[PDB]
């Protein structure tokens, strides 16, 4: 799938953070983009070596540790950070349907985003209004993630439910019409 | 059993060099040391333009009479300027010699600079500028040029800039002429029908008036983009050796053995101590890279393997060319003139055919390596240019693995 990843690209070439044609300026890959590459699996290689070597247990669970008991169960379970942000999605639906499909959406939200694509610029360089609204939305994915860790009483909740609220409202609701009005103030719309 | 090149000195420093020979027409000039290597950037057009100026006339001989009098005896006058030697050359008969040498005179001094001309002749070399843009080798070799001697007076072209063509004065152009006519710096060069004790003595009678008073390569690349254009020139280049140094020679036998774009040129431009050695070829944008790539691998080849065959071929190729004896008149005197400006003497063919035969193989893929391998080239490109590969891949493809 990632091969397959890989060739729907090159069809049209990657994208440039200013989000305009970059046909005049593209240089070549291997002597400019591959030691880039190179430098960055280097650095992603002393994260990684530093969080094994030195620091191998921080990422993990302790409870993990014990043998799988079918008659105990762990007092405080919670899935790893990762699956976080959308395990308080579930938590925060009442119903279980609601809260399976919500969580589903959540990971599916993004597949709907090229269809509440309403500027006429591509990218967000230009775009200040929809960065405070994108930058709003990595913060509530933040607090969707400590949310999931945090147990099931007040307030951790009520935030639970306000921050998939927030979250949903922003990629559904919120961008499309804060690049309707950026396209008015600069007189497109 | 070619005639010797007899060489004199006048007190002036003005060498009078001839080679005389059966030929009843012959090719009589001046060369000076002065191109635009020697200008400072505030009278980069001055050679140019003075070059324009020096056939309309003169203090002795007002306008076009003096050109009357060229038209007269049927013979020809000639001028051009490169960015280290400037030429005044006639080609007569041989019994017209006293007077042409009388008229090479009048051009080097008494020159007489029109104001009213000056501005017609500003609007000749504005407008051929203006079109000169034209011609996309030159462009392309002005290109390489700039972006291999940035920084130094190498990198100006020839003709200067619009800007000081239109911002030029009599006074300024005096000061070129007085400045860079030195008799010391001045060759009275001769070839064909004519006796050296008689041209000795016309300079002797005229001429004898005239009076007596380092480079570094920025390894880079210069790209105009224009895809309008139909075809895309494409130079290439290394520092070469100079005037002096010997392995020239060898370099040109390597340029022999080179000789997939439309059309593929070899140069060894030489200055003194310095020099431009690469390959200018003209080329469909889809086919650029190919040919590069093509290119490099030859000159790797030759510094990484060449064998006694193909060396025997660019021997004798150059020698061919290299010959240039009876080859023409004009020719015969230019090479006396830039043997007296840049040698000091008059190298004889059979001392260029004994430096011909002493390169072999070893010495050439030695001498290859000293000067293509592992180097930093400067790099010109103009047209439709966008699939011609960067300063990474070129210095990449300028050795092997
Ligand atoms: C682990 C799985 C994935 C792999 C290995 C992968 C790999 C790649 C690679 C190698 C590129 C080439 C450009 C680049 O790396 O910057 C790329 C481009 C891209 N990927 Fe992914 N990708 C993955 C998952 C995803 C996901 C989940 C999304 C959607 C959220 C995504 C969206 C994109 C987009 C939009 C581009 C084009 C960006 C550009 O080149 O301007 N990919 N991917």
């Amino acid at each position: 799938l990632a091969i397959v990843h890989l060739l729907f690209l090159h069809e049209t070439g990657s994208n440039n953070p200013t989000g305009l044609n970059s046909d005049a300026d593209k240089i070549p890959f291997h002597p400019y983009y591959t030691i880039k590459d190179i430098l960055g699996i280097l650095i992603m290689f002393l994260i990684l070596m530093t969080l094994v070597l030195f620091f191998p247990d921080m990422l993990g669970d302790p409870d993990n540790y014990m043998p799988a008991n079918p008659l105990n169960t762990p007092p405080h379970i919670k899935p790893e950070w990762y699956f976080l942000f959308a395990y308080a999605i579930l938590r925060s639906i009442p119903n279980k349907l609601g809260g399976v499909l919500a969580l589903i959406l959540s990971i599916l939200i993004l597949a709907l985003m090229p269809f509440l694509h309403t500027s006429k610029q591509r990218s967000l360089m230009f775009r200040p209004i929809t960065q405070i609204l994108y930058w709003i939305l990595v913060a509530n994915l933040l607090i969707l993630t400590w949310i999931g860790g945090q147990p099931v009483e007040h307030p951790f909740i009520i935030i639970g439910q306000l921050a998939s609220i927030s979250y949903f409202s922003i990629i559904l609701i919120l961008m499309p019409i804060s690049g309707i009005i950026e396209d008015k103030m600069l007189k497109l719309y | 059993s070619v005639p010797e090149t007899q060489v004199s000195i006048l007190d002036n420093g003005l060498r009078v060099a001839s080679e005389q020979s059966s030929h009843a027409t012959c090719t009589v000039g001046v060369w000076i040391d002065a191109g635009s290597r020697y200008e400072t950037e505030k009278n980069n057009g001055a050679g140019y333009f003075l070059e324009h100026l020096a056939f309309k006339g003169t203090k002795n001989r007002p306008g076009n009479a003096l050109e009357k009098e060229v038209e007269s005896i049927g013979a020809h006058l000639n001028a051009y300027s490169t960015r280290e030697h400037t030429a005044y050359l006639i080609k007569a008969l041989s019994k017209d010699l006293p007077k042409v040498v009388e008229l090479l005179a009048d051009i080097v001094q008494n020159s007489s600079l029109e104001d009213s001309q000056i501005e017609k002749e500003r609007d000749v070399i504005l407008r051929e500028m203006q079109e000169n843009d034209a011609s996309m080798q030159n462009v392309v070799f002005d290109y390489l040029h700039a972006t291999a001697f940035q920084g130094t007076p190498l990198a100006q072209a020839v003709e200067g800039p619009s800007e000081n063509v239109r911002r030029l004065s009599r006074t300024d152009l005096t000061d070129y002429l007085n400045r860079h006519y030195k008799a010391p710096r001045m060759v009275l060069a001769a070839a064909g029908g004519v006796e050296h004790q008689q041209l000795l003595d016309l300079a002797q009678k005229h001429l004898s008036s005239v009076s007596r008073v380092p480079c570094r390569f920025t390894g880079s690349e210069i790209r105009h983009r224009d895809d309008a254009l139909p075809l895309a020139h494409v130079a290439i280049a290394v520092e070469g050796p100079g005037w002096a140094n010997p392995d020239n020679v060898t370099l040109q036998v390597a340029n022999a053995i080179i000789g997939l774009c439309q059309s593929f040129q070899t140069f060894n431009i030489s200055y003194s101590d310095t020099g431009l050695l690469g390959a200018h070829f003209v080329c469909d944008a889809m086919s650029i890279d190919d040919m590069v790539f093509f290119l490099q691998g030859q000159w790797m080849r030759l510094c990484t393997s060449a064998t006694e065959s193909e060396v025997t071929r660019g021997k004798n190729i150059l020698r061919n060319a290299l010959v240039s004896h009876l080859d023409g008149t004009t020719p015969v005197c230019e090479d006396i003139g830039r043997s007296l400006l840049t040698y000091g003497r008059r190298i004889p063919l059979a001392e260029w055919e004994s430096r011909i035969q002493e390169v072999d193989a070893q010495m050439l893929r030695d001498i290859c390596s000293k000067y293509f391998y592992d180097q930093c080239p400067a790099v010109a490109g103009y047209g439709p240019i966008e699939q011609l590969p960067d300063y990474n891949r070129i210095r990449s493809g300028m050795f092997w693995l």
